């Protein structure tokens, strides 16, 4: 019924450059690559995200996944405890998430 | 949610 997420942020200005895209997306892919090999998510974040939640791994507590953008809600469809989900691009930059858990 | 990141 709900799920328990965590963030990571690498961030874009507006009007990016390809080559700010092209440094960003790989830095994301990385990420993500790194969280699928047994990394721990909330010392990515505290190590790599520039959302305001970094230093707190990146928590988002537990909710409903419709009440989250689109962009995440669609992303996180049949998605499982320990998956980590991204990279999403939004105007802000790419997005990683982690499904800490589910109830 | 106890936090959703702008995007």
């Amino acid at each position: 019924t709900e799920l328990n997420l965590s963030h990571i942020l690498i961030p874009l200005p507006e009007n990016p450059t390809s080559d700010q895209v092209n440094e960003a997306e790989s830095q994301a892919r990385a990420i993500v690559d790194q969280a699928r090999n047994g990394a721990d998510f909330g010392k990515l974040a505290i190590a790599h995200s520039a959302d305001q939640q970094a230093l707190n791994g990146g928590q988002m507590g537990w909710g409903r996944i419709q009440e989250l953008p689109g962009i995440f809600a669609q992303a996180l469809s049949t998605a499982k405890k320990g998956d980590i989900v991204g990279p999403i691009r939004s105007g802000v930059g790419f997005h990683i998430l982690k499904v800490n858990d589910l109830r | 949610w106890e936090y959703i990141p702008n995007v």
